[PDB]
């Protein structure tokens, strides 16, 4: 009875893992990136990287390696999921379909057994003869390769050792082996066994035991001619190959340990690390040792390059640049170039590529445009940490408004010979035209000399040979500039009106009737060329010259009024190159052609608000390429402003849209506006790159924000963001962040480096008395003051020392007009484990200060704080205290709750209150104004490890809890019986694959009463670790049975990678039970709905009974479900 | 304060018999199941899991029913009444028989047994049999296990910063504030990536509970370090709970607890919050000093003694214990501790039967300082 | 002597009847 919506409106950007190998073909270099449920291919080039696939698995990339066995062209791709999905993926193309076929797969988990603390470990032989895998302790599965292994059967194998740090297959060696480093009692040892397939079991291995040191925890395996393996330590790097044995202690590694590698040389005579704090080593092996032509291993130099990002995982590419691959901060591309050293460091930054986790919190405002809402995430951590603003779509800045009494048409003109600026805005009427003026910001209107004053314009721009044509409804009639005198005037030998109107740099066709009259614009004069009739009315002329020449359009595509349909015939003919009859019914509005990025394509917008979007062919003939994108639910005026050194197209309808492309195909943003009838780039002097948008109301004249569908900025910080909260009568943002400063041996604290919270406008010192060795760091914690314009730290309070700040609310408390930022804080020291006190203290942002307003001594840590209904709702330890602000500016405690829970989660709608702790612990409290006391009204009790809460409905919760689920609760008061009023029935389950952080009630879409409302209710946002932003909608009874059904037949038509099941991988995950997912609609399968070929979507409607509309119209249709998802994805 | 005396004698049940019949226990339920097991009754005691009963059986029935049990599966149901008697119970644990004497002097009946609890149920219905031995329907309720609290969060990369080396030696100044320091500090890294502070995840941490509570255990008297404390949680915490001295409805609220780590936290709450103990009657009791709770036994504090006639009275020995009067002579032949003589200690106000105080006997132990209080009138507030 | 009198509820030996029922009612109620 929960019937819930969740789809991902921004995919994942945390990286987990990369590696580099000859994937898509034997010739090219390909980087591939496994984000968590989302894998990307790329080539890499002179320039950097080119993205070639995109490829979203069913499960989480926990194994990742490009193997090559004997006898194939290129490598193979072997992934393991979270869920112990084992596949391996071949990449094959053929001219221009992409598609990662699944060689081999299988499930590999067992019945029985702990999985590992340590995690999964997923190594291959390097001769490729089979894959090892730890996935519980005691226990290592081998996984013969052979070309008949097509199901991935494994057999176990037993270890003796329990505690297994890391395993690495050994290079040149004539049987397999494996060489791990293990903990024991006495130590940490590493041992090697060889690895038998005929025997199924280890042996002796080719080296004996040797004790490392108490703190080793990678092990490399060093290629030929060198072999053996390298063991890195927090202090030493040992280099153990039996006979040989080689060790160093570099003083330069041991502030932090190093925690990933990766080999730039082919035989190993070069290492990268890196490690916690984000420097990049270099480690060094001298083969200057030579005997008898044998190369061994003589010395182990180590050498520090320079400082990076937080980095999770690195890559050597081609040419000395190396993909810093971070997994808490922006991804980069570093160059390793050796003769710069501009200051001592060795490595310069090429690219950046933006990663929004982890999301601790997030806040929804609108910044910008009302209605619409925006996202601050709190993003990074420790010098990765930021603010990232989301919205949705490109923005237009209004710089000028004018009343227009809707103009139906807008058009620039020039009249400034050699000026290369516009001065004047043809806006035309129903009847008449107007010539508005404004040579800087003024709204004159000074009529030009040979454009007439009444007559319905249709067309009025700069023409060749320094001449401009008005080819109005009465004639078309052309002007010139400097005498501005009509040269020729083309009036209609029957005189007739002019319907349809054409003009390009050198040929102006146009349509009286159903004939169209070819005439070119002869200098100083007006000569046809050729003349046509059509069997049908002519609804829409196009004739744009396509690259080059810009002197004759190949082809001019007109449309038919009484036929609907759309055909392209040469401009000095009149023979059809091609015909379509794409749609019906309703007569086109406006045809264009285009040119995105040396692509060409002939873009048709019906009158219905659908754009038949379809390639050409600039030679001869036209593609075909039927797909329809309902850009709006009014007819479509399709102008093309550059504004990017790209030829760009916007939709002026109800919804206006640009069409851009991305890489090869052309992407529809949103521009945030309510609607826009006509639009007109104007580069006008006072208004530089410029666009004239004219609505049905009035005009206006604004900027382009970008034409990206998201656009992410990035306000650094350089120190850990906690949580964020907006003031909105102060402008402001209120962000608790917490930087680490080390204890010198001087008593004092030192910063590590400039953050955010030691170079603010201003600074306080929390001073308040309500109340080791040299090298250890501590946190010192400060509320930051963010402007919500520049974001600029306006002011940096500080609290007392071994102060943790828990909570931050902005509210309006009581009577007081003020809104005041409050703050939770819990002193902890190191000698406690449960905080003894804590502060509430109030604050108030005034006249660019900040002051203490008041401060409360509570015996315990304020965990979480809201507002309820003008009160403060505390969270004391295991105690909810509700406040109230008198007129003396100070709290009083009114209501106790003594839980016998911790109540770490704290939510209100209405007079409810939901509480919750790590234990998956829900309670539910409600709130008697009558009597002035706390009351319980259900209960939800079941151990397991929860990440967040929301309040759905009045008696619908959510939340999230282990193995990355989410779930929905649900009381039933409606029931007779007191033992199941008390209850809490879970009506919902789902398997995310993220941990969820925090959950926020808001949507980045603009929100309108729409008459017909929206057939999702609500809208909650929630941010993950990987950062990925999601969204989750209640839905009705009938519209999720029929997604349901959607649901299930569409796993029958598509194909996933590694043949992964889909109902598999939703179905609730936990160590210890596993159950099928139910009450949640998995939104990117209904989504991909759109994406799948025509026959795929005839083959998924066969019964669906869609006509719930008092019917069945069994048959269903197949354009009926692109009207229901087209809903479905407008509301993100 | 020190006296030296084997804390294993108390444990062993010697006043019972020495040549007592040693069963191996080799039993185990499937696990979430439903079962019928036969409940033997006069018996108001709550038993914790791994706690050992001492039992005593007289009238012929229930000897019978020992004895079909004997040949038998080797586990009765004892059951967990709640305040209202008349068999008002809900919840329960199954005790195995491992050990059985028959010691006729008398010679009607007479059965010698001991028990120990293995797991919990809730009962759904109690029927009653004409014979007069009542077997109930039962539910195996499974104990809870949990993951470690970061592993969902935990990053791929630093998984090799995860086994840390053993503890350098035990119990030292500044060789626990500094290497469980490092621990917090190593273990909860990535507490970064979510919402919460390191010190939050560690409250919640096994680990980090159980060595509290030995601190704990170590503070209410001297514990020979790894004193028989399991390692494993869920012992553990059966363990603490059963020595903790709480009333039925604590006992009964920890044994709802179906997991280890909230039964870890509560008994922590419980021996950190309470310390005052009533004389049920009388207002107070000079008892309320909990700091003066000794351990004369492996088992812990409190522990489960037969007397000659059928009843049973759990005790908790105690350092000094005042508002007390000594009527009759210190008797010796049915001290729960062998190298001890027992006396009867009234109540000074309202009289009601609760303690034993203990006299000297030999040379190397505590002269007239001994107490072994009941859960007859003490209550904790 | 050997006083047969003895305390079955809390085990208290009296060498007489009056405390021995004294005892039985408080353990009564
Ligand atoms: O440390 C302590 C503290 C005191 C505690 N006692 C003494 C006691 C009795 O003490 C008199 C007595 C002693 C011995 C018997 C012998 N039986 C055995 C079988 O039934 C018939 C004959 C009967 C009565 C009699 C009954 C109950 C108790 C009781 O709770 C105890 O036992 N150990
Ligand atoms: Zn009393
Ligand atoms: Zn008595």
């Amino acid at each position: 009875m929960s019937y819930n919506y969740v789809v991902t409106a921004q995919k994942p950007t945390a990286v987990n893992g990369c590696v580099t190998g000859h994937f898509t073909s034997a010739e090219d270099l390909n980087l591939l990136i496994a984000k968590n449920t989302r894998l990307e291919i790329y080539v890499v080039t002179a320039e950097g990287l080119r993205p070639v696939k995109e490829v979203g698995m069913y499960g989480k990339i926990a194994v990742m390696e490009l193997f090559r066995p004997k006898g194939e062209s290129k490598d193979l791709l072997f992934i393991l999921t979270a869920k112990y999905n084992a596949c391996i993926l071949e990449y094959k193309q053929s001219g221009e379909s992409i598609d990662i076929i699944t060689r081999a797969h299988g499930n590999v988990q067992d019945r029985i057994g702990r999985p590992s603390e340590t995690g999964i470990i997923g190594i291959i032989d390097p001769e490729c003869r089979m894959i090892g895998l730890r996935l519980y302790d005691g226990l290592f599965k081998v996984i013969p390769l052979d070309r008949d292994n097509k199901e991935l059967k494994a057999f176990n194998i037993r270890l003796e050792e329990l505690h297994v740090i890391d395993v690495k297959f050994l290079y040149g060696c004539q049987a397999p082996t494996i060489c791990f480093v293990y903990q024991d009692p006495q130590g940490r040892h590493v041992k090697t066994y060889e690895v038998s397939l005929r025997e199924k079991e280890f042996n002796k291995g080719p080296w004996k035991q040797e004790n490392v040191e108490a703190e080793a925890s990678m092990v490399i395996a060093v290629p030929e001619p060198f072999g053996g393996a390298i063991i890195i330590g927090q202090e030493s790097i040992t280099y153990h190959n039996g006979d040989k044995y080689l060790a160093i202690a570099p003083p330069i590694i041991k502030q932090s340990t190093i925690v990933c590698h990766n080999r730039v040389d082919p035989n190993g005579s070069r290492y990268l690390l890196g490690d916690m704090e984000g420097r990049l080593f270099m480690l060094l092996l001298e083969k200057e040792e030579q005997m008898d032509g044998t190369v061994t291993l003589k010395d182990l130099r180590v050498e520090l390059l320079g400082e990076t990002s937080i980095a999770e995982c690195l890559t050597y590419l081609d040419n000395g640049v190396v993909f810093v691959g971070s997994r808490l901060g922006d991804s980069q591309l570093v160059k390793l170039n050796v003769d710069s050293n501009e200051q001592g460091s060795y490595v310069v930054a090429m690219e950046t590529f933006t990663n929004l986790g982890p999301i601790v919190d997030m806040c929804v405002v609108d910044l910008e445009r009302q209605g619409q809402g925006q996202l601050v995430t709190c993003s990074g951590a420790f010098k990765e940490g930021s603010l990232r603003i989301i919205r949705n779509g490109i923005g237009i800045h209004e710089h000028a408004s004018i009343d227009l009494p809707g103009i139906k048409g807008l058009w620039p003109l020039r009249s400034d010979p050699n000026r290369e600026t516009d001065d004047t805005l043809v806006l035309s009427f129903v009847g008449q035209t107007r010539v508005l003026m404004l040579n800087g910001e003024e709204v004159e209107e000074t009529e030009l000399m040979g454009f007439v004053d009444d007559q319905q314009t249709f067309f009025c721009g700069n023409v060749a040979h320094q001449q401009l044509i008005q080819i109005t409804s009465a004639s078309v009639r052309l002007v010139s500039q400097e005498p501005k005198a009509l040269v020729s005037e083309w009036k209609e030998p029957q005189a007739k009106n002019i319907s349809v109107a054409s003009c390009n740099s050198s040929q102006v066709v146009v349509a009286v009737g159903r004939a169209l009259y070819y005439l070119q614009i002869h200098p100083q004069e007006l000569r046809q060329i050729s003349h046509t009739e059509m069997e049908h009315e002519v609804a829409c002329l196009d004739i744009t010259p396509l690259g080059d020449s810009n002197g004759l359009s190949p082809l001019c595509a007109i449309g038919l009024w009484t036929d609907i349909s759309a055909r392209i015939l040469k401009l000095p003919s009149f023979e059809l190159l091609h015909k379509e009859m794409l749609g019906g019914e309703i007569i086109p509005r406006s045809i264009l052609m285009t040119t995105f990025e040396s692509s060409h394509y002939l873009l048709c917008a019906l009158g219905d608000g659908a754009l038949f979007y379809f390639g050409l062919n600039i030679e001869t003939g036209l593609l075909s390429d039927r797909k329809k994108v309902t850009l709006g639910t009014q007819p479509t005026v399709l102008r093309t402003f550059r504004s990017l050194s790209t030829t760009n197209v916007f939709a002026c309808s109800d919804r206006p849209t640009v069409i851009y492309s991305s890489n090869h195909k052309l992407v529809f943003s949103n521009v945030n506006l309510k609607e826009v009838n006509y639009m007109c780039p104007l580069n006008s002097d006072g208004y530089p790159d410029s666009l004239a948008l004219a609505n049905n109301s009035t005009l206006t004249i604004g900027t382009i924000d970008e034409i990206q569908k998201l656009h992410i900025r990035t306000v650094p910080l350089y120190e850990s963001p906690r949580k964020i909260c907006y003031q909105e009568v102060s402008q402001c943002f209120g962000v608790l962040s917490s930087r680490i400063e080390v204890q010198d041996t001087s008593g004092g604290t030192t910063a590590l480096r400039p953050s955010a919270s030691t170079q603010a406008l201003s600074s306080s010192v929390s001073s308040s008395k309500l109340f080791t060795s040299f090298g250890e760091e501590v946190e010192v914690h400060n509320l930051l003051i963010i402007d919500q314009h520049t974001f600029e730290v306006l002011h940096a309070h500080q609290f007392l020392q071994n102060e943790y700040a828990l909570s931050l609310v902005s509210c309006k408390l009581g009577k007081d007009p003020n809104t005041y930022f409050i703050v939770g804080t819990a002193m902890v020291y190191p000698e406690e484990a449960e905080p003894k006190q804590g502060r509430i203290v109030v604050f108030q942002y005034s006249d660019g200060k900040l002051q203490t307003v008041a401060e409360k001594e509570v015996k315990g840590a304020v965990y979480s704080m809201v507002e309820f209904n003008g009160k403060l709702l505390a969270s004391i330890n295991s105690t909810v205290r509700l406040y109230e602000w008198t007129t003396e500016k100070e709290l009083r405690t009114e209501c106790n709750h003594y839980n016998n829970i911790m109540a770490l989660y704290l939510k209100t709608k209405g007079d409810f209150i939901l509480v919750g702790d790590l234990m998956r612990s829900v309670l539910l409290l409600a709130y008697k104004p009558m009597e002035g006391n706390f009351e319980e009204i259900a209960r939800d009790f079941n151990p397991n490890w929860m990440s967040a809460v929301e309040i759905l409905d009045d008696d619908n919760f959510l939340g999230a809890e282990n193995a990355f689920n989410l779930f929905v609760c649900q009381k039933d008061s409606a029931a007779t019986t007191d033992e199941e009023r008390q209850h809490l029935q879970e009506v919902g389950l789902f398997h995310l694959g993220e941990f969820v952080n925090v959950f926020c009630h808001g949507s980045l879409v603009m929100q309108n009463l729409g008459e017909t409302s929206t057939p999702t209710q609500g809208s909650v946002l929630f941010g993950t670790v990987n950062g990925m932003i999601g969204l989750v909608t209640s839905l009705s009874e009938s519209w999720y049975n029929l997604l349901l059904d959607m649901q299930n037949r569409l796993n029958k038509v598509i194909k996933s990678v590694g043949k992964i099941e889909h109902s598999f991988w939703r179905s609730f995950h936990t160590e210890r039970k596993t159950e099928p997912a139910t009450g949640f609609i998995d939104g990117d399968l209904i989504e991909s709905f759109l994406d799948i070929s025509r026959p795929k979507m005839q083959e998924v409607v066969a019964n669906l009974q869609y006509d719930d509309g008092s019917g069945m119209k069994r048959e269903a249709t197949a354009d009926d479900l692109i009207k229901v998802v087209e809903e479905l994805t407008r509301i993100h | 304060n020190i006296i030296n005396f084997d804390t294993s004698l108390p444990t062993s049940h010697t006043y019972l018999g020495a040549d007592m019949e040693e069963f191996h226990g080799r039993t185990l339920h499937d696990d979430d199941s439903c079962q019928v097991i036969p409940v033997l009754p006069q018996v108001m005691m709550i038993l914790i899991p791994g706690q050992t009963l001492p039992l005593q059986l007289f009238h012929p029935q229930e000897v019978s029913m020992v004895r079909n049990l004997i040949q038998k599966d080797r586990t009765f149901a004892v059951l967990a009444y709640s305040n209202v008697q008349e068999r008002e119970a809900q919840f329960g644990t199954t005790a195995e028989i491992y050990a059985y004497r028959e010691e006729q002097d008398f010679g009607i009946e007479i059965v010698k047994v001991k028990a120990i609890g293995r797991q919990r149920f809730k009962v759904l219905e109690l029927r009653t049999q004409s014979d007069g031995i009542q077997q109930a329907k039962v539910q195996i309720l499974p104990e809870c296990v949990l993951p470690s609290t970061m592993s969902a969060v935990q990053l791929e990369s630093l998984n090799k910063c995860q086994i840390f080396p053993s503890k350098p030696v035990s119990r030292e100044d500044q060789c626990s504030y500094k290497w469980w320091q490092k621990y917090q500090k190593r273990k909860f890294h990535c507490a970064n990536l979510t919402s919460w502070p390191r010190w939050l995840y560690s409250l919640y941490d096994a680990e980090t509970l159980m060595d509290r509570i030995k601190k704990q255990l170590r503070e209410w008297d001297e514990n020979l370090k790894d004193d028989s404390l399991p390692s494993n949680p869920i012992d553990f915490s059966y363990r603490v709970a059963a020595c903790l001295p709480i009333d039925d409805v604590l006992r009964i609220q920890l044994l709802k607890i179906g997991s280890a780590i909230q039964r870890l936290r509560c008994e922590l709450d419980i021996m950190n919050k309470c310390t005052s103990l009533c004389c049920k009657q009388c207002q107070e009791t000079e008892i309320t000093t909990k700091n003066e709770i000794f351990s004369l036994s492996l088992c812990g504090p409190m522990a489960a003694y037969v007397n000659p006639h059928g009843y049973v009275h759990e005790t908790l020995t105690v350092y000094k214990a005042c508002n007390l009067n000594l009527i009759g002579r210190p008797s010796t032949e049915h001290s729960w501790f062998p190298g001890y003589a027992w006396t009867v200690a009234q109540c000074k106000i309202c009289a009601s039967h609760i303690g034993w105080k203990f006299t000297a006997t030999k040379k190397d132990m505590s002269p007239q300082k001994f107490w072994g209080l009941t859960r007859s009138a003490l209550l904790p507030t | 002597g050997e006083r047969p009198f003895q305390c079955n509820q809390c085990g208290a030996s009296f060498t007489q009847k009056g405390n021995l029922l004294r005892h039985i009612k408080l353990h009564s109620g």
